[PDB]
């Protein structure tokens, strides 16, 4: 940073533990981990002002896995219109939503 | 003389005994004769939540080699 | 020497209160027992052991763990 | 007798801890075959509920990638009964 | 989710508290904190559902830091009601 | 059924606490040379029930006071009293709170807000100071209360007071820790503003700041709260350092040796209060903030290191 | 589209059996049955999807039912006490029940 | 909700019995010395809550480094403790 | 103070900017914020006076909700990208709430109001320490998320600095006051670079330090906090009436001194930059800087205020010293002028 | 009941518009304590247990305790109604916002490993003694500071 007397000293008490993917307690992976690799060893020698564009599919995919809202938003359509055509009594569930099932 | 603080206390002792011989007897009866599973981890929920669907809805029944 | 006396008979927690702050702080350096604390919370077994791919050249546990080859806790046991 | 009961006390732990370690294989196998088929069982749901809806891909990954992204909670029960969703979600606080 | 966006909105009341004297200088040390609350309970929440557990010392970080600053905050409270009986803010007008 | 086991572990416990104040009431009297109360009913088995019906009758003054404030913290009081005993250990616990030596903790401590409140809301000069006073006392003895409990946990593994049961198979947590023990009953005695520490209500010194103004109905819920505490914060000895013997083949064996040592220490703060003169305030929280408090943290390090130079780290089950 | 598989798939044989049944029978399962479990576990790793690796997952079951399969033939008795001991207790501990273990673990290694 | 059931049932019975009571009958300090404790203990609680983490800590393949960290910890709040008696500041 | 108490506020008050610079962990950063903020309080109130606690009391409340925004905003980002850092896809409020609360740190523009009251009641010495080595800290973290920041913010709270500090310093006649409205200014034109090129807002605060910290230790060592007071200065000790005329002129950007450089070059990078707008206006009232500060010269140095008979007194005993440190920082700071290519 | 953590979030807001409103003194710690509570529920409610308990033991616990002694001593003087008058007014507001989105617990344990040992809330801030050992100790330097800081501004 400002005063980088961590890097000079080798000494790393504050960058092990910066983003999700790293080291996690008892290499319990945190969520996400699949993306955030993906997106930082891509931006990784290539600056950020070139890190914010060609390396954008990556954090397109690594702001869904996190924020997870295009999820929602096609769920909750689904969820509406579902609402709509149990209106007209052509959906209701299924057994395959309630029933008995393998271990 | 002090013989009589007893009574008293007999009454006491009686309703701390209760509680801990009622709770422990509504549970071997609730759970089918044993011991409500305690799940402290997820793993033992897991476990147990399996037994539910292993067999009728409660987790208490048990099925064994013969199934 | 002298008040560490009377500080035995007057003022007798703090003498008492240093003296195990110091304990606690010796024990463990000298113990023939320290080294397994490190070890016996190290072996638990919390998280599953994933296997590795037999590409040759492997000392590893030969498949079955019953195998002689790997670890061994006998020193846990018998400890 | 501290010192000596925890350490027979650990030694029990590993050994129960190891018996998981067992059989987890069998559970690992059962979980991810119960998963597909809740998100499969969704799907023909899925691909009963929005047909009529015009431009509807019957479903898509929310990302781009291809890769196995595990199905969140809500998608797998989401669509299921809502005790099955709720004992998922706040079945462990809840005890027993 | 929208839960983020009450405790977010909750920071912004707290917000609009501490920067809206009301002649109390407790009151306002008391608002102070109804921030590090929220902002404690957002972390944590954030955290949990990201299950960034390495992550976790800083809730509790964010915590003993607030305490202490809390600490400074009240004994310069009680400082100013040795000296003008009150802590009424309007006392505190004189460098003026 | 679950409701019928809310009952027992309620009713009984409410039964039972009636029954101590009786206990009392004679313990105190034979002590001081008198038969105690012994004319209403059979040997005074009556006598609890026939307060409580004067003390709910009597009419309840509301002084000219935050009547909200006046009239919540006596339900708190009853409410956190009742509460704690939920997760308690006897065995099958009607609820394994996985944290709740925390729990304990937690509840104990909201209790001290009763106290505060009452003082303030009450608007009396003796019970402002009373309230003054016993918050002091009251957290400073929760300091090295949670202190205390630190150093056990970390020889038991968890913050589940279940696995004490475990812990304890061989031997009590007297024998080692017995420091903490004594230290545990003091703070116990604090806690409950019983006698050694009851500054809180020294009617001779100060008359009974808490209640100056409280009567009848508000007068018995705290009252009934102190009581049934004085019991819970007993039993948490004798699970915590007593540990009971225990047979999952029998499972009553528990009970009924909890019900022993429970009543015996319960018996010996009765003891202490007709043996002993009160505490000064300085003087109370010296002894917690000077004299004990060192002792509480040194012993904890001593418990730190104990398992790691002894190998003797607990399973965590 | 999301390419899950089929249920005709998926459908495989269950073990279903109590999961007291399986802490007794764990030991030994961990000890008849690891070969096809650890490559299917490498499988599960190295290949992140559960797609990957269903068919092992179908071989990893039936490697086990036979085991029971096994048991049920062969010192079914011994077995049928010690999950019955081990189901009682609340955390199904094993040391509660050692001498309903050692008739177990004895019989099955003098004939399996 | 095994919780909440038995809490509610916990308050209902508090409130019902202030109720009776109610309805039955028809027929300034300078505690600077004080406040000093106080603040100590606002700390002193801080700490305590900063050792609680210890029953998972002492699981640590790291004990060596806990044992230290958690020395260090107890230590120099007791050193505080001590200044506080060293300059008086309690007594 | 017991001095050990002295050293452990003293390294805090130091291990608080350290902390900041060095790490990269913004929570680390905001800690190192935290921590200056709890050494800072307790040497502000040194004398206790009445005075004192007002100063303090609203030093620390400004820099404690201003602490708390920061924060909010690492909080934010964590949701917005795991990382516990600002980065290219921060959201652009994310950022703005930085620089909105970090300017309330540093107290520039329409924050400006704190600072020069705490700068009234805390002494001369802590003075310097509340106006430089408090400085460095927040600034740190602002040159590190630079690339992120808006342009039109930064312009606009710079702007708004110099004219606030030039107009408030006009009026006031407390020394204290002035050289607290000076640095409202002076940290203007360095947030005004920030965006554009960090490096300059290094420079435009080294000569600030350079400049402030002799322009203190010359109104101390006389310990006048009224220009009628440093006016005397002629009988109490004629020498540094000589370097006080030069730095004060050096403060304000008048050619020859050592101070033109930063806005020299400030200027000749936002014109590079195009901002030729912008960086007139700045220039212009920054000539009304000037203007207080060649009144206090007047005063002081070009012509002589009457004095006390009570003065010849101090002038018989003799006069304790200013630091080397004075000389040292008034000559590289009066006339280095000639070797600016290297210092840009 | 999904709404669950949107009522909870809700009841956390109304605390703090009531600390907001500035009451007295000690009105304000109360509501604290009110939302403190309502806090440690919502993140328990995530899972979170020793985080829950830590707000608790210290908010719940000293955090207003202390608050609450100060009070006492410097807050001597008691529009409370009016106040609460505008807490309705917000209330309603509040709900108003909420139903502007109405026209216009679905996912929440948004991701979970079912079978898991040795994961749980503390175990991560466990790591504060091993693979975070900066964290600690600068809030041991906190703490050992702050001990001075208050001693001589008290002083
Ligand atoms: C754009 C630039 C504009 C510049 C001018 C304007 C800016 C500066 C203005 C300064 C004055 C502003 C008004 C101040 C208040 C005036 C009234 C007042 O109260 O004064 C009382 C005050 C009372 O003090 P004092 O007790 O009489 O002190 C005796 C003096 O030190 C005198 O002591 P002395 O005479 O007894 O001792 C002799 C000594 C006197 O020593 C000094 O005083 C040095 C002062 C340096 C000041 C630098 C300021 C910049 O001679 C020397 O300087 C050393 C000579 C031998 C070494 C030579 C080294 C090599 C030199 C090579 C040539 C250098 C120039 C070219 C560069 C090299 C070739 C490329 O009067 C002063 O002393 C003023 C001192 C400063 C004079 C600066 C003149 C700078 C001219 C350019
Ligand atoms: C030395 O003389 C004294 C005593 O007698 C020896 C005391 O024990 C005590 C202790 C307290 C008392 C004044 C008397 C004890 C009170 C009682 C008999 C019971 C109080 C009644 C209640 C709060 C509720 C009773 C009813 C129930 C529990 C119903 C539950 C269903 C003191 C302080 C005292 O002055
Ligand atoms: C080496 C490894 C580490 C282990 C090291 C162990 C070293 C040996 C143990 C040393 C400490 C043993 C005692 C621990 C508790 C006492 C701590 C203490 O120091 O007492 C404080 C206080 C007496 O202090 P005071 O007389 O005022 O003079 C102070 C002089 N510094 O005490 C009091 O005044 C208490 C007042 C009590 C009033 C009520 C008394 C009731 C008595 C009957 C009940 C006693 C407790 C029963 C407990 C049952 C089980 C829980
Ligand atoms: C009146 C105030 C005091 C009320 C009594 C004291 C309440 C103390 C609650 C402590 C927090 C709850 C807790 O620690 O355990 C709850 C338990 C989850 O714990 P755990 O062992 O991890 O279980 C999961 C694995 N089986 O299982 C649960 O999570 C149960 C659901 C949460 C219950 C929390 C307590 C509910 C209290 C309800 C009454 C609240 C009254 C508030 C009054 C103020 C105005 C709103
Ligand atoms: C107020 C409170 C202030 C407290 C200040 C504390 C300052 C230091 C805090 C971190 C201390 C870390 C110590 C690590 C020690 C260690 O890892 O031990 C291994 C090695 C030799 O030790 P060993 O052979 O195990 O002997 C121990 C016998 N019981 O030891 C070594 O050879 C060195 C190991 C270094 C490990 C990396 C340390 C990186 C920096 C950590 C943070 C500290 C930064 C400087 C401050």
């Amino acid at each position: 940073p400002f005063l980088d007397i961590q890097k000079k000293l080798g000494i790393s008490l504050d960058r092990h533990f910066m983003f999700l993917s790293a080291e996690q307690p008892y290499k319990n992976a945190a969520r996400c981990h699949a993306f955030e690799k993906e997106w930082i060893e891509c931006a990784h020698g290539i600056g950020g002002t070139r890190a914010k564009k060609e390396c954008k599919i990556e954090f397109d995919d690594f702001e869904e896995c996190l924020l997870r809202y295009k999820t929602m938003r096609r769920m909750h359509d689904i969820k509406k219109q579902r609402e709509k055509l149990m209106k007209e009594g052509k959906y209701t569930p299924p057994p395959h939503h309630s029933g008995r099932e393998e271990p | 003389m002090w013989f009589e603080i007893l009574p008293g206390l007999a009454i006491m002792g009686v309703c701390l005994v209760i509680p801990g011989v009622s709770t422990a007897y509504i549970h071997k009866f609730t759970n089918g004769g044993k011991e409500k599973r305690v799940a402290r981890v997820q793993y033992q929920w897991y476990l147990m939540e399996r037994d539910r669907r292993i067999s009728g809805v409660n987790r208490y029944y048990v099925s064994k080699g013969l199934e | 020497s002298a008040f560490l006396k009377n500080a035995w008979a007057k003022e007798p927690v703090l003498v008492v209160s240093f003296s195990v702050w110091g304990l606690a702080i010796i024990m463990p350096m000298i113990s023939p027992y320290t080294k397994y604390a490190s070890m016996i919370n190290k072996a638990t077994p919390y998280n599953y052991p994933v296997p590795v791919r037999d590409d040759g050249n492997m000392p590893d546990v030969p498949s079955h763990p019953q195998d002689p080859l790997g670890p061994s806790l006998d020193w846990l046991k018998n400890l | 007798r501290m010192m000596r009961w925890n350490q027979e006390r650990r030694r029990l732990l590993i050994e129960d801890l190891e018996a998981r370690i067992a059989l987890m294989p069998l559970f690992q196998a059962e979980k991810d075959r119960r998963t597909l088929q809740i998100l499969r069982e969704n799907l023909e749901e899925e691909a009963i509920i929005m047909k009529d809806v015009p431009n509807w891909k019957v479903g898509e990954s929310v990302f781009h990638t291809t890769r196995w992204v595990p199905p969140l909670i809500g998608e797998m029960y989401g669509l299921r009964t809502k005790e099955e969703m709720s004992n998922a979600n706040f079945g462990f606080t809840w005890y027993t | 989710p929208s839960t983020f966006f009450n405790l977010t909105m909750a920071f912004s009341l707290s917000l609009l508290g501490t920067l809206m004297f009301r002649s109390h200088l407790m009151s306002t040390l008391l608002c102070l904190e109804g921030m590090v609350l929220s902002l404690f309970i957002m972390t944590s929440v954030t955290s949990l559902n990201s299950n960034s557990m390495s992550s976790m010392p800083i809730p509790i970080t964010i915590l003993v830091f607030a305490a202490c600053e809390a600490a400074v905050g009240l004994a310069l409270l009680v400082k100013v009601s040795n000296t003008y009986g009150t802590d009424y803010v309007q006392n505190l007008n004189l460098l003026q | 059924m679950f409701f019928i086991n809310i009952l027992t572990l309620l009713v009984p416990i409410l039964i039972a606490m009636a029954f101590l104040t009786l206990v009392e009431r004679k313990i105190l009297g034979y002590m001081q040379l008198r038969k105690g109360p012994n004319i209403v009913g059979p040997y005074g088995i009556l006598q609890p029930f026939a307060d409580a019906m004067k003390l709910f009758m009597k009419e309840p003054m509301r002084p000219l006071t935050s009547m909200s404030l006046f009239i919540i913290a006596p339900t708190l009081s009853l409410t956190l009293a009742l509460s704690l005993w939920v997760p308690l250990p006897m065995p099958h616990p009607l609820i394994n709170l996985n944290l709740g030596i925390l729990f304990i903790l937690a509840t104990s401590s909201l209790s001290v807000y009763s106290i505060l409140w009452s003082g303030w809301a009450s608007n009396s000069k003796y019970s402002l100071f009373g309230a003054l006073r016993a918050v002091a006392q009251t957290i400073s003895y929760e300091v090295t209360m949670a202190i205390i409990l630190l150093s056990v946990l970390l020889m038991n593994g968890s913050y589940s007071l279940q696995t004490l049961i475990t812990t304890q198979e061989h031997m009590w947590l007297l024998l080692p820790a017995w420091p903490m023990a004594m230290m545990w009953f003091i703070s116990t005695l604090a806690e409950t503003n019983r006698a050694p520490f009851d500054l809180t209500e020294g009617e001779s010194e100060l008359v009974s700041g808490f209640n100056v103004e409280y009567a009848a109905g508000p007068f018995a819920l705290f009252f009934m709260a102190e009581y049934t505490n004085i019991i819970l914060m007993n039993a948490l000895t004798t699970i915590i350092f007593l540990g009971p013997l225990y047979y999952i083949n029998l499972p009553e064996l528990y009970s009924t040796n909890f019900m022993m040592e429970a009543l015996l220490l319960s018996s010996t703060f009765l003891w202490i209060r007709a043996s002993y003169p009160r505490f000064r305030y300085d003087q109370l929280m010296h002894l917690l903030w000077k004299n004990f408090l060192p002792l509480t943290l040194a012993l904890c390090m001593w418990h730190i290191s104990l398992p790691i130079f002894t190998a003797g780290v607990p399973p965590y089950m | 589209i999301v390419e899950l598989p089929t249920l005709e798939e998926l459908k495989v044989e269950e073990v279903k059996v109590s999961s007291a049944v399986l802490k007794a029978a764990a030991h030994h399962y961990g000890a008849q049955c690891d070969k096809t479990n650890k490559e299917f576990m490498l499988c599960r790793w190295e290949e992140k999807d559960p797609r990957r690796c269903l068919k092992e997952g179908k071989l990893v079951n039936g490697c086990a039912l036979n085991f029971f399969r096994q048991i049920k033939s062969h010192c079914a008795e011994p077995f049928t006490e010690y999950w019955t001991c081990l189901d009682y207790s609340n955390m199904q501990l094993f040391r509660h029940c050692r001498q309903q273990q050692a008739k177990f673990d004895q019989c099955v290694l003098d004939k399996l | 909700m095994n919780l909440y059931t038995v809490i509610f049932i916990n308050i209902l019975l508090s409130l019902t019995l202030i109720l009776v009571a109610f309805w039955l009958p028809q027929m300034l300090p300078f505690s600077m010395k004080f406040f000093l404790v106080a603040i100590t203990f606002l700390l002193f609680d801080l700490e305590i809550a900063l050792l609680l983490p210890l029953p998972w800590a002492i699981q640590t393949i790291k004990t060596s480094t806990m044992m230290i960290m958690a020395f260090i910890l107890v230590t120099i709040l007791s050193l505080g403790l001590a200044y506080e008696w060293t300059q008086k500041g309690l007594e | 103070m017991n001095p050990i108490t002295l050293a452990i506020i003293y390294f805090t008050i130091f291990l608080g900017p350290v902390i900041t610079m060095s790490s990269t962990n913004l929570m680390l950063m905001w800690v190192g914020l935290e921590f200056s903020l709890l050494a800072i309080i307790p040497m502000l109130i040194n004398k206790k006076n009445p005075r004192s606690t007002e100063a303090a009391t609203k030093y620390f409340v400004t820099q404690a909700t201003a602490s708390m925004i920061i924060l909010l905003a690492i909080v934010l980002n964590y949701k917005q990208l795991g990382t516990w850092m600002f980065q290219q896809q921060t959201n652009g409020l994310i950022l703005n709430m930085t620089l909105m609360a970090l300017s309330m740190k540093l107290g520039l523009a329409p924050f400006h109001f704190w600072l020069p009251e705490v700068t009234q009641g805390i002494p001369l010495h802590m003075g310097l320490i509340l106006l430089t080595w408090q400085k460095i800290a927040p600034l740190s973290i602002l040159i590190q998320i630079y690339p992120l920041l808006n342009s039109t913010i930064i312009l606009m709270l710079a702007i708004t600095s110099i004219f606030m500090g030039a107009w408030g310093g006009l009026n006031q006649t407390q020394m204290r006051k002035i050289m607290a409205y000076s640095s409202i200014a002076h940290m203007g034109w360095m947030l005004a670079i920030l965006p554009y090129n960090p490096s300059l807002t290094l420079l435009n605060l080294m000569i600030y330090i350079i400049l402030t910290a002799p322009m203190f230790m010359a109104l101390m060592l006389n310990n006048s906090m009224t220009i009628n007071s440093i006016s005397l200065l002629w009988n109490k000790t004629p020498a540094m009436l000589t370097m006080i005329s030069l730095m004060l002129l050096s403060l304000g950007g008048l050619p020859p001194l050592t101070g033109f450089l930063p806005k020299w070059i400030i200027i000749t990078e936002l014109m590079k930059n195009n901002c030729l707008i912008m960086a007139t206006l700045m220039a212009m009232m920054a000539l009304l800087n000037l203007f207080f500060y060649t009144r206090l010269i007047y005063s002081t140095s070009l012509t002589m205020f009457p004095t006390n008979n009570n003065s010849k007194m101090m002038t018989h005993q003799t006069k304790t010293k200013p630091n080397l440190m004075f000389s040292t920082l008034a000559i590289m700071s009066t006339m280095t002028l000639p070797l600016a290519p290297q210092l840009i | 009941m999904n709404n669950y953590i949107f009522v909870l979030s809700s009841l956390f807001l109304v605390g703090c518009l009531g600390l907001a409103l500035k009451p007295s003194p000690i009105y304000g710690g109360l509501g604290l304590i009110v939302s403190g509570f309502v806090g440690c529920l919502m993140v328990l409610g995530f899972g979170g247990s020793f985080l829950g308990l830590m707000v608790f033991l210290i908010y719940l616990g000293g955090m207003l305790v202390v608050f609450g002694y100060t009070t006492a001593m410097a807050t001597e003087e008691y529009s409370n109604w009016l106040i609460l008058g505008f807490l309705v007014l917000g209330v309603i507001m509040e709900v108003f916002l909420i139903c502007v989105l109405n026209y216009y617990g679905d996912w929440l344990m948004y991701e979970v490993d079912d079978v898991g040992v040795m994961l749980e809330g503390g175990i991560g801030v466990a790591a504060m003694y091993s693979c975070a050992t900066w964290m600690m100790v600068v809030a041991g330097w906190s703490l050992f500071a702050g001990i001075f800081i208050i001693i001589e501004i008290t002083r």
